[PDB]
């Protein structure tokens, strides 16, 4: 007898490829405000290992946030009215923080036209540029960019996106507790959507994350060598308080036609500087626990340094909370020395805030934050660090580049796979019949 | 497991005064019918309980129009206007979006 | 200048005859569930949109109950048989009780919560009849 | 650009220089980044 | 409040169970390469999803095996491309695994399925 | 005649000989066979901006859908599902068309029979899924019969 070949319909069978999954959201133009409860199927006796590092969900989760930011200043008010020589002087009334800001006076445009509004208003001195103690300023980003200013009404709160699977398409789940990111699983499950993650945007420390549930994990790309980022998970999250100690009255003028401009009227009383607070005890509790898993990958010791002077968005500890950018001085938290085998007190972290921000990595789309009123206090936690390799010793240093190494330490259980649902195999004494 | 909890402990002597009351949810209660699970009962002392609230700002059958309660979220309330008798009672709540059923904690009416 | 002719079947118009003599018309309303008046004998207005919506909607819904009669044993047919057996948990009505007596859209409100418990069951048996055919050509 | 242009001809054996009647040297207030400073240019 | 009853064939869960006993569950998975769980790249979306239906649609039809699961042709299996014994095809493999076996040779036999669909003259 | 259409002209006894030439231009050849129209999406997405001749994809692929789609629901409302030359039940009507058997098989193209028979087509479809349909309730309770 011989043997002959069948075809089946409907096998389970997946292969990997990229697809575009669709943003739901926990109930705009992009997204759709359907919440969805989604279910997991356990599997069983199959592998399907991941590599974390080359995941199409990152790229996607991170051009929808883009999509997102770019989508909520369309309505909003551009401000090329307002690139004029202004006419800035020095603040005069806890007392250091006149140093950082100016009291700046400049002719303004008004809801008519041939007529001129004289108004005044108080910048920062990140936000000035000299022009050729009374002296000529000039914004930012009058010479790149139109700087458009973001709506009041429209808050910078994460809010938690789903996604989920469209038709022919799959989401991968492994169940599994210590999963290095990369190589087999023995668990994996089928889900309909992800669960619900937050868009926090911060850089050098994950703020708000997930947790380890485990002891530690540490997750370093393998390039030819890791001189390149490596994510830290950081079981027990250790907690950190930022606030900015000054009320702050907000004055509007109007620039134009149904149009205003959110200025900064004055400072009642204190000038106190802007900081974070770190609990010590809690966060050399926290770096022995990450130096004793860097060991078990690299076996030196272990210093970590600081970032090198530059760029305040590739050095500093950038975050937003309460509406305004925090930029924070983290070298009290970044030296030490590792050298093989209770503390009392808190740490201060000086901290600088910005209103033209330029967000992204990206030239000619800067943004006017506006002031806010009252005095700004904020908590989270900071559940992750992102580390660069330099490479005897080892330095460690802050990490920088994209913002998508936010979205390798929370897509990394998922993998969104294709379903081919055709396949032929050697039946039997199965041949078709003849008519 | 959801906990409900409602801050009077009893109601105010007076027949005149209406004296409104609430629970507070430690997790909203919105199910994914796109209804709510919050209700309010009344146990007379002595008397088993009865429905008066089947929904957030719905009322079952055969009760007066003092018993209302609103509720947006997690936030809860209950309008109380035009008290009209005596009828003295145990008000709690009902957590009915989960497992365990959990109640209010109790509150006397006199 | 026009004027009505002789007069044929039309579409529903057998909505709420019975549900025997309804069964006569089903070719009716599956003519019309494809192609409809968008089809007639510059570019991106609102009611240029609304119509291609209108294209797009009308292939899915006509493709998912097409699937449907696929993965079941009748494949370009109108009535097909199956091996269900029925279960009177689902409706206990007598069979001159529900033709010649009842219609649809009546008996659509009675069996709607247990269609996805049936079309489980017409699909499960369809599996097993397949495999046994391929089964019985080993020989 | 739609402004009063300040304009005028070229200031420049025979065969070296033949279409200078086509072209000519206009001149005028431009606007810069800047909304209070004005700059001239001198465009052909 | 939710419960859970009874429990039947979910979405891809013989996904891991052999191949004699996965090709009972073929109508769970045709279900879900159509309908999903779902303004201009609204519509691209869609009209993607139809023709990815339907392209392995028309292949079906090309081949004798339109409007059913398990269908047969008359094509030889030829045994080079894969030589194992029936038991330890039907009994000791999944379709996951199967399908790394057979990659290679997949446009070989499709070709030969199509050809002898040509070679009826009926 | 083998080739698209090549039987554009023959008469129309022996152009239906070689109907398969059609029917797979038809069903094969149209949204299975092309993987090309995948190749154009990524030059679509390295261009950041909705062209003119993406505008027109979809309105070429939306009528080839279509196309397909409504004459094999037409073929499947009669009883002629996967299959080329199908016998009906239903008797020709000489007021439909008084003529000989051998004037329309061999001295008449198909494109000479669209141009006379076309104002009854709707009226012949009617009495095709008419038909059908009492075949199949007859087949029906002929089948619970025994
Ligand atoms: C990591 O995760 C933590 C945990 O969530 C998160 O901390 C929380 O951040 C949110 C930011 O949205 C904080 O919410 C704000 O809370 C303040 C204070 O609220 C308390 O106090 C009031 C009054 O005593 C109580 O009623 C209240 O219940 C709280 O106890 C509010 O003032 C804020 O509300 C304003 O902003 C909202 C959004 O725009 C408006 O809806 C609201 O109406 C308020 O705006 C109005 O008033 C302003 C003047 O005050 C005016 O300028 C506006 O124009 C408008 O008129 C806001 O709800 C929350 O408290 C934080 N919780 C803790 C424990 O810290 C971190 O932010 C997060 N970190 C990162 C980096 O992601
Ligand atoms: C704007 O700049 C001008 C000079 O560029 C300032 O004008 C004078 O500044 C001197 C410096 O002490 C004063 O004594 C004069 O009284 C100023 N004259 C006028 C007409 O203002 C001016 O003070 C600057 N404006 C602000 C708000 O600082
Ligand atoms: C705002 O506009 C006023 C009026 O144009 C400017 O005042 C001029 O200042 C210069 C510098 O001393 C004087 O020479 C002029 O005589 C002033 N003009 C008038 C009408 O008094 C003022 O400098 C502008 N300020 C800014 C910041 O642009
Ligand atoms: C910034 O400078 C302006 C002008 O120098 C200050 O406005 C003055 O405010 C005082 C107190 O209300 C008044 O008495 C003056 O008449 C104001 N001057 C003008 C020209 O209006 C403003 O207070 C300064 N801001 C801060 C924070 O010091
Ligand atoms: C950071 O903020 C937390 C509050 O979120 C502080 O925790 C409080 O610590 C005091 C100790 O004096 C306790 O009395 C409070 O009960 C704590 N509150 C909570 C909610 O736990 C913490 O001390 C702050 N740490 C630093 C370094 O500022
Ligand atoms: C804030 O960061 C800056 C650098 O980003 C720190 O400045 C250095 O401070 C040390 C202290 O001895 C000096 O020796 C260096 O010369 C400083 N750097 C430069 C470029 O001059 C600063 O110390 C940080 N703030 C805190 C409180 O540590
Ligand atoms: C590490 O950072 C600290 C402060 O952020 C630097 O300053 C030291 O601060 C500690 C505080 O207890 C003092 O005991 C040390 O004496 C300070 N150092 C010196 C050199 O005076 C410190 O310089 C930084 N670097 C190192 C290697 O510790
Ligand atoms: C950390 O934050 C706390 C409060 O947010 C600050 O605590 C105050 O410290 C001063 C003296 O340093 C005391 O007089 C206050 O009474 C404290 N506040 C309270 C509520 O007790 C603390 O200073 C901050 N740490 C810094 C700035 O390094
Ligand atoms: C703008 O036009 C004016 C005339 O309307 C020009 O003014 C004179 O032009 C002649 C020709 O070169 C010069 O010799 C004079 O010196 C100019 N007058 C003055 C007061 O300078 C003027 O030159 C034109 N602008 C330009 C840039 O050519
Ligand atoms: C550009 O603007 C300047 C502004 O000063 C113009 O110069 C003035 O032109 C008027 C009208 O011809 C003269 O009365 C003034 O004497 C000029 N001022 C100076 C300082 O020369 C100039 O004409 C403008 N150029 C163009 C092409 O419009
Ligand atoms: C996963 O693999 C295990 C391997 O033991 C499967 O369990 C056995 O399956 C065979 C198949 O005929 C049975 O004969 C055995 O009796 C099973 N063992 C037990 C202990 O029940 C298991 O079925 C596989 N998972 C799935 C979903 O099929
Ligand atoms: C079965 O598969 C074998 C693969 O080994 C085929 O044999 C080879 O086919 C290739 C491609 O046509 C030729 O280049 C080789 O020359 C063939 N090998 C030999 C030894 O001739 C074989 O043709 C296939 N079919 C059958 C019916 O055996
Ligand atoms: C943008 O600005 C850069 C920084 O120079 C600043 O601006 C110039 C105009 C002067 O005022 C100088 O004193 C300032 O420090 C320039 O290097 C650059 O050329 C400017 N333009 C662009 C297009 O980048
Ligand atoms: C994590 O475990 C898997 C499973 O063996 C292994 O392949 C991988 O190399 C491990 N990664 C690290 C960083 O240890
Ligand atoms: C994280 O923040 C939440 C909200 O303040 C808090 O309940 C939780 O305990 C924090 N995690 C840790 C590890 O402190
Ligand atoms: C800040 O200014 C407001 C405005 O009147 C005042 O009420 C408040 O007391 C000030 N101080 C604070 C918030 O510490
Ligand atoms: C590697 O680590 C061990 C301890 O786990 C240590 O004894 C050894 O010296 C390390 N290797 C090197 C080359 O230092
Ligand atoms: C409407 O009902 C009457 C009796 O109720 C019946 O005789 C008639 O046939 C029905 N009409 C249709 C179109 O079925
Ligand atoms: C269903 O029909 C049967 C008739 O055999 C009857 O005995 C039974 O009571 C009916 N059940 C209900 C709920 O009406
Ligand atoms: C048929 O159903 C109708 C319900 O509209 C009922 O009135 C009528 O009595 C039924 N026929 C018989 C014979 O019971
Ligand atoms: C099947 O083929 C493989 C490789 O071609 C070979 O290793 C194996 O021995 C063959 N099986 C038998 C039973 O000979
Ligand atoms: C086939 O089954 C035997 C047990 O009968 C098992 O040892 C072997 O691993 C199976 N084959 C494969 C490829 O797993
Ligand atoms: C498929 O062919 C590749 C060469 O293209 C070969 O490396 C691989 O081993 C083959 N697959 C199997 C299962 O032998
Ligand atoms: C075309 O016409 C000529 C002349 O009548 C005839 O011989 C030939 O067979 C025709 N060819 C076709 C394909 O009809
Ligand atoms: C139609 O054909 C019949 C014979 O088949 C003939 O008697 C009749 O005259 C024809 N009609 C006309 C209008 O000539
Ligand atoms: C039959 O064919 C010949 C030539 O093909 C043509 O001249 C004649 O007109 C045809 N008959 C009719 C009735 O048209």
């Amino acid at each position: 007898n011989n043997l002959w070949v069948t075809v089946y319909y409907g096998v389970p069978v997946w292969r990997d490829a990229e697809t575009t999954l669709f943003c739901a959201s926990d109930a705009t133009h992009a997204c759709v405000p359907t919440d969805p409860s989604p279910q997991e199927i356990h599997l069983a006796n199959v592998t399907e290992k991941f590599d974390m590092w080359k995941n199409s969900m990152v790229e996607q989760m991170h051009t929808d946030i883009i999509s997102l930011w770019d989508e909520s200043l369309k309505p909003c008010v551009k401000l090329t009215p307002l690139c004029i020589t202004l006419n800035c002087t020095n603040i005069t009334r806890t007392e250091e923080g006149k140093e950082e800001l100016k009291n700046c006076s400049f002719n303004a445009t008004t809801e008519l036209r041939d007529k001129i509004q004289k108004v005044h208003s108080l910048f920062y001195r990140l936000d000035l540029v000299e022009l050729n103690n009374t002296s000529m300023y000039r914004l930012i980003n009058c010479n790149t960019s139109a700087i458009t200013q973001a709506c009041p009404k429209v808050s910078f709160e994460p809010i938690p996106i789903h996604y989920c699977a469209p038709a022919g398409f799959a989401i991968l789940k492994c169940r599994e507790k210590e999963f290095n990111g990369t190589g087999p699983c023995k668990k994996v499950s089928t889900v309909q959507c992800t669960h619900g993650i937050k868009p926090v945007v911060s850089t050098q420390l994950l703020l708000n994350g997930s947790l380890a549930e485990g002891k530690v994990k540490i997750r370093c790309e393998n390039i030819s060598n890791n001189a390149k980022t490596i994510l830290v998970q950081l079981t027990t999250p250790v907690r950190i308080n930022c606030t900015r100690p000054s009320n702050n009255t907000r004055t509007s003028i109007r620039i134009g036609p149904g149009q205003s401009f959110y200025a900064t009227g004055d400072i009642i009383g204190d000038i106190r500087k802007a900081y974070c607070n770190v609990s010590e005890s809690e966060w050399k509790e926290a770096l022995g626990k990450v130096v004793e898993q860097l060991r078990n990958h690299f076996n030196k010791t272990i210093t970590f340094a600081s970032s090198s002077g530059g760029d305040l968005e590739i050095t500093t500890h950038s975050f937003n909370c309460g509406g305004e950018f925090f930029y924070c001085n983290t070298s009290s938290l970044f030296n030490s020395t590792w050298d093989g085998n209770v503390p009392n007190g808190t740490i201060t972290l000086p901290c600088r805030i910005k209103q033209i921000i330029n967000m992204w990595q990206r030239t000619g789309q800067a943004m006017y934050a506006p002031p806010i009123p009252g005095k700004i206090r904020c908590d989270s936690n900071i559940t992750g660090l992102i580390l660069i390799r330099d490479g005897e010793s080892e330095t460690f240093r802050p990490g920088g580049g994209d913002m998508r190494n936010n979205w390798r330490s929370e897509l990394y259980k998922y993998k969104v796979v294709k379903i081919d649902p055709l396949g032929v195999a050697p039946t039997g004494a199965k041949r078709r019949v003849v008519e | 497991d959801i906990v409900m909890t409602q801050t009077p402990l009893s109601l105010s002597v007076t027949p005149g005064q209406p004296a409104s009351i609430s629970c507070k949810s430690s997790e909203s209660l919105r199910q994914s019918n796109g209804k709510t699970s919050l209700y309010w009962y009344r146990q007379k002392p002595g008397q088993s309980p009865q429905l008066l609230v089947f929904e957030v700002s719905n009322r079952f059958s055969g009760v007066s129009d003092r018993f209302v309660g609103s509720g947006s979220g997690t936030d809860f309330t209950l309008r109380i206007s035009r008290v009209e008798a005596e009828d003295v009672g145990f008000y709690y709540c009902m957590q009915s979006k989960d497992f365990p059923l959990t109640f209010g904690g109790g509150t006397k009416v006199d | 200048a026009v004027g009505i002719g002789a007069v044929l079947f039309g579409f529903l118009g057998a909505a709420g005859s019975t549900m025997g003599a309804a069964s006569l018309t089903l070719t009716v309303q599956a003519r019309q569930l494809l192609s409809g008046i968008v089809q007639q004998q510059l570019r991106l207005t609102v009611w240029g949109i609304k119509q291609l919506q209108a294209r797009v909607l009308a292939v899915e819904r006509y493709l998912s109950d097409q699937q449907l009669l696929g993965i079941w044993g009748c494949s370009g047919k109108l009535i097909c048989t199956t091996n269900v057996p029925w279960n009177s948990s689902w409706s206990n009505k007598s069979q001159d009780e529900i033709w010649n007596n009842m219609t649809w859209l009546q008996w659509d409100k009675e069996i709607s919560n247990y269609t996805d418990t049936i079309y489980y069951l017409i699909e499960k048996s369809q599996n097993q009849q397949e495999v046994n055919e391929k089964d019985l050509l080993a020989l | 650009l739609c402004i009063t242009l300040n304009c005028t001809n070229i200031t420049r054996g025979n065969l070296t220089e033949e279409g200078k009647e086509e072209l000519k040297n206009c001149s005028f207030n431009a606007t810069t980044e800047l909304r209070d400073k004005i700059q001239k240019v001198h465009s052909l």
